[PDB]
């Protein structure tokens, strides 16, 4: 629901962002601190969702 | 026996010692930037912005 979102925590794992990022069933896709196309390259810990 | 008889040659050795490690220190400012490391904002965001 609205004031209830799912939070999921995302580590130890391998992701191929370019799947997600060519697939056009997202209907809308912005990315604020990093590059759509630079996700492949640097990568983080401790991923929210 | 007598030391601190050479106080001016040390002051200027100290002054320009000073000046230059300042001069280096101010590489790690933001200056109102995301970050002060040339490398990895160059692999976040892309060249537009």
């Amino acid at each position: 629901s609205v004031y209830a979102w799912n939070r999921k925590r995302i580590s130890n794992c391998v992701a191929d962002y370019s799947v997600l990022y060519n697939s056009a069933s997202f209907s809308t896709f912005k990315c604020y601190g990093v590059s759509p196309t630079k996700l492949n390259d640097l990568c983080f810990t401790n991923v929210y969702a | 026996s007598t030391a601190s008889a050479l106080g001016k040659l040390q002051d200027v050795v100290n002054q320009n010692a000073q000046a230059l490690n300042t001069l280096v220190k101010q590489l790690s400012s933001n200056f109102g930037a995301i970050s002060s490391v040339l490398n990895d904002i160059l692999s976040r965001l892309d060249p537009p912005e």
